[PDB]
């Protein structure tokens, strides 16, 4: 509602993409901590990442906040991370986004 | 070998990324008495092998110091336990690890009261300064804990913060130990540092009144949080972990040292953490892999204990690596463990 | 009188120590619906004598207001509550008004939201219009433990979700108040952490309105829990742990807030009747003076129920016949809070 | 370079696109008041900008932050802007930028 | 118009980003002795549109209520006159723009000393009172400035930062205003409102020691900045700027500003800023836009300070639109500062 | 210990005497929420107190921080407060003073 | 005035005494770098002062900070700092402050 | 003697209270060329004396490096070079100072680009190295400065705040002179230090930037003040001080410093400052006494920069005491400043 997160594709070469997610909150509350979870489409698997850390369970992808970015600031705050990833098929985004179990805008 | 990497000049928010989650060699080198004193094999290179193997980056040496040295004024440590502690560092660096060394059960000499305070100080120096100087050449993998979990003895004080007399002079214990390591030199003068709050406790009195020695950007926090309690230690507490009230809790307790240091730039590793065997590994894994990804997202890095003590019903049972075996005596919590932590590849 | 403009500390410092008129204007179905005889102003005036400078007057609303859009409030149920206030007021004493057992329509999802704010707005907007006149010895508490329902959650931090919708409705009751302006626009207001929980995961992410300066935190604290609260729970209190305890989770809200200049009021908090006067009085002593030493003012919770052997036997008073139920337990936190003179 | 610039696209639509632009200081010193300038490839406009704002110049493109993302924290702080543009052709990325006068990696 | 939107609760920051950039009516409803007696013409909404027109999407309407008041305890203010300063505000919100309306040339009452403190206090609650409740229904838009420029009368004292109770006078003289306004409730308890520095100076002495009334998230801070002295004010100083030197003291000029408050989310506004005519308009087009970007780039929304005298070589000629025309004196000065400021299309 | 405490005489007027109290704290942590005790001379007693509360207790006076001054800092940090007292006999001082617990050094 | 001196006698004997000065800050303004002047009886002189250094000119007194304590805190905020004198004959006190210009109300 | 006492571990703003009030060695171990290369005599043991007994608690003695070192890689110092400076400290020890080394005149290779910081940061590690292990057995009362006015080289860049490029190299620049004095051990690993903004300068582009190398709690800021400049520094300039005006001005570049710093805790020394000889002699004692109080006022310790030459209206006239006579040329000047500075006796 409140939290937007933008997924973006930095680069791309057929066979694997790079992406940049930039996550902002615009509500009151700062965000202590970010954590946050989509489900990896069919095709996707993610060969590294960098600014924070994963965990891969089925479809399942939850990325955790490097420490040093852990605070999403409130009234317009963000913090970004980015990884690479390796696909077949159409390169598609995620179509939901959840931080700290809050479900988010994507923009 | 990660031994001679030189010294980096990054945030130690960025060290303790990389540290990652760490496994304690515990009832070891701490024990009194000596290295098998307490019932552990002798360690080998084998044995740290696994321990990288299973995911783990960083190795705890806990050593205890007192018993191996001699008398004022120049508390001179015994050579061969010095260089045996080496040895059993260099099995880690040869794992690409990082490795902790630290005073642990010193009780008997390092005392945080007003009247103990110059003759401690005194040995503090002569201590810190002799192990400072053995491990001088080694890089930044290489982070020395200035003491384990100083506090006043008597078993009433126990869970306590201590008086603000105590949390004072461990203060100022910290100061001494910090500057007695840089004053060697060389690597020594830029590595990293951990330093603990009275007792290595996480509660609000002793986290509150933490002063970091020379506000050093490169000191990172020591804190051991076995929670909760009753679960992880006590033999006597519930077998049963994971209700929506027992995420909060755990939650909290992290949140606590997110707010006070974490976010404010300050690093913090939980030097031991872990849980008993209640013959209940069902709750255990719950509770490990929970326990890990809660603390990761706090910015935390972990360290389980393991005192090589892993017998169902039985208390102080942290241990969950085979020593003897090279095999894993709690598989399934180790394993939730490391998958909790998760990893950028 | 008027409204002087002071640190909220001070206020906090006047106030002292207080005591609740629990399960009366907050009980379900009205003032003496949960076995509560109506208050008087005698009742009052002793709460005074025994050394309590703060009446906290808990009132439950829902029940007592018509529908949307203008959520009117029952002129003979407000006007009875500002009866009670005044009962403090000839005392001297501050008095908290709040919104209480309001958790049928108070709702901290982002789902509710739109509603909630709207009839949070309605009943704000009208208390305050209603009691503008009074000085600022009467303190506004804007909601009493907003939280996710369902048993399960009742100890928890809720969700950031939670944590987040109940900022929202703070600063929209804080607002609403500060738009009838006058006395209004500079009285000193308290605003709950979710559950009023003062756990690191509350206490870190409450948001104050505006970074409003007379605005106070209220937390509630029936610390140890076990003690305090659990019926069965340890009947006894007194060890150095449980001093070390009580005095970190008292530490807590200091280096968060009043360390900060944020004042802090524990709005409720005390321990049930266990059969265990001498333990009791141990606690309430205790905890009266380790609190006041971190800025805190604590404030009894009083539901005129003192059975022995009980849950909930938080009362203390006995309002029937103007006595202390707890004569001890009462003196000795009293004795706890101490004195300027 | 201390400081890497990441320039994505969130979506395009062959006519059009949507971009984000993070940028991420490693370096000992925070950057107040940031300012981030370029050249766009040729046959591209920039329509509309959000968490910031621009003077054009030809394809010569000045950036400036908008205040409460004017910092932008040392030691791998970061700031982020977007907008989208018009463009004919492949859809090209600037090759290099420069943030207060330094000169960034393009990551 | 702009003018009854209701107010948001957005940060101040968002909103001093959306006034952008601003022209002062001045030596107008501010000029002693009535709106034309200090040389400008009746204002009128043609005017007003060209402002709007090239760029500009704030109007500060300086007002001097001294002269158009009656004595204590009412200060009654004359309604012919508060409803011209109506009438002015509104030819700028059927621009969609924002008004800030202050007090101006209040010098012979307002006294920012403790003697003077309760009578001064009296005069500004109810001046205040009487402003906000005729402007209440105005929605964010509409901005209230607390005072000019406060400060001890005296030439010598001009440029200072006065004495510590000065200093202090004046931050209860912002509160008093504040709370004022807040009083009488509905808009005007959630509008935005600017207070000044002493002097509205920018000088470390003055933002060092401002005190925002109640800590209010609402308050902006009121700067005046005619910087670099000599060149934009100074009718004997260098007529040249452009220089490194130059560029880097406006920058550091700034640079304190934000570090003091924009930093912190504390939002700031330059009120008023320019530079005179002295038939140098390359160098004023080269300060004029470099002035712009870097206020800018500080999150600073300037003000043009327009008294509408042009002539050139003479002192005090900040003017640069001419009203009696509706074109603009100095079109190039114009038209690089608006370019300075850039926009988000 | 490093904790110094002054207690002085502002004025007297024979049946009574104005008292200001310094605590200074010359250690290493700051005293966050200070209290004060000392054993009360006989015939001694406070008739009000400022910027600070006490409870009195037989011969022990314990005087408690108002909040707002309840942090002693580090290296040199004071709080101060006062009391009047009416007296009878020689008008003496408290001998020893505790912090915290701590035995301060009477100055 | 919202600027209160308290100045206290900790000790005498004789032919000197022990001095500590309370400075309390009731205003909304913080005294950023105090400073104290008065005018000290005749037949007083300071021999030594901690927490603060002085120039003496006659009579005249100008008390500065040490730096560390430099700040008055608003609302209530106090710093103090001690002196020895020598004197003979009847020990008096000043009568008047100023702090920063500021006549102080006397305690 | 003040060479020997040990290393304390009290907060920086208690050794720049003690440091008092400090004298500059100016034009003499700093001029290129060597000690005497600028017209100043050799330095000797009375002249110190007579700097202490006008009241003078420091003395800072500025060093040229270059041009007295070897080529990459070793950079090898001159050994009579070195002694000859410890020499002098030595001088002053004797009369229970404190004595500031820095490196001075090092711009034709200690250059703040990115293009230069390898080969820069291997000159000043081994320089400082060096210095630093002749000076290793001195206590507290010896403070190392680790650069003096390190910017971009270019007459039209003099008084600006340089790139960021600049100062972020400057603050690499005094990490790596941190680092490298802390490295050799022993008191050089507790001692205190000074670092510098860019160019010494106190204006807020520069003081805002400047990063503290690990946040070493025991680094002092180094700051260069000849305020105001045109009647401190300019032959041009005004040759009088005094207004009300002046001493606002004056204390307002204090009260930057001040709330920047010293009032979060970080101490500062005005490391340069003085006026030149105008004739005005009245002027300059007025200016003086009022500088010393006012920044003495702010925590701050001012160190008057004497190069040797007073002659009265001649541009950089900076000399007060005059070394061949032992007399002070500037006497009335040089008891104002001493006046000012106050004392705890």
């Amino acid at each position: 509602s409140a939290v937007e997160v933008t997924y973006a594709i930095t680069n791309s070469w057929g066979s694997g993409a790079s992406v940049n997610v930039t996550i902002k909150n615009n509500g009151t509350t700062p965000i202590n901590g970010w954590t946050l979870k989509w489900t990896m489409p069919i095709n996707q698997t993610i060969t590294n990442m960098w600014s924070a850390s994963f965990v891969a369970s089925g479809t399942t992808l939850s990325v955790t906040n490097a420490g040093y970015n852990g605070t999403i600031a409130a009234n317009g705050g963000t913090q970004s991370f980015g990884f690479n990833i390796n696909y077949s098929g159409v390169l598609s985004k995620p179509t939901g986004f959840t931080v700290n179990g809050t479900e988010c805008t994507v923009k | 070998s990660t031994a001679f990497t030189g010294v980096r000049d990054v945030p130690a928010q960025q060290i303790v990324n990389e540290m990652k989650v760490g496994w304690n060699l515990g009832n070891t080198m701490d024990a009194i008495g000596g290295e098998t004193n307490w019932g552990n094999p002798m360690t080998t290179h084998a044995m740290i092998n696994k321990i990288k193997e299973a995911g783990f980056n960083t190795l705890r040496l806990p050593v205890t110091w007192d018993g191996h040295m001699g008398a004022a004024p120049e508390y001179t440590i015994d050579q061969t336990w010095m260089k045996r502690v080496e040895e059993i560092a260099n099995y880690a660096f040869d794992n690409d690890m990082y490795v902790i060394i630290n005073l642990h059960h010193e009780n008997e000499w390092l005392k945080p009261f007003y009247a103990n305070e110059a003759q401690v100080k005194a040995q503090l120096t002569k201590v810190w300064t002799q192990i400072a100087n053995n491990f001088k050449k080694y890089g930044d993998h290489l982070i020395f804990e200035t003491m384990n979990e100083p506090r006043p003895v008597g078993a009433s004080l126990q869970w306590t913060g201590g008086s603000y007399e105590n949390r004072e002079v461990v203060n100022r214990y910290n100061l001494t130990a910090v500057n007695a390591i840089r004053a060697t030199g060389g690597n020594n003068a830029t590595r990293y540092i951990m330093v603990p709050t009275l007792a290595a406790s996480a509660m609000s009195t002793t986290i509150n009144d933490l002063v970091i020695p020379n506000n050093d950007s490169k000191v990172i926090v020591s804190l051991h949080m076995y929670s909760p309690y009753f679960f992880a230690m006590d033999i006597n507490g519930t077998s049963s972990w994971g209700s929506d009230y027992d995420k909060s809790s755990l939650d909290s307790e992290f949140d606590a040292v997110y707010n006070k240091f974490v976010k404010n730039g300050r690093a913090v590793v939980i030097g031991e953490m872990g849980s008993i065997n209640k013959n209940n590994t069902a709750a255990r894994v719950t509770h490990a892999e929970y326990y890990a990804k809660s603390a990761k997202a706090r910015g935390l890095t972990p360290i389980w204990w393991d005192n090589g003590y892993s017998v169902a019903g039985k208390a102080e049972t942290f241990g969950i690596f085979n020593r003897s075996n090279l095999t894993w005596d709690a598989p399934e919590v180790m394993k939730a463990f490391i998958k909790g932590i998760g990893g950028s590849s």
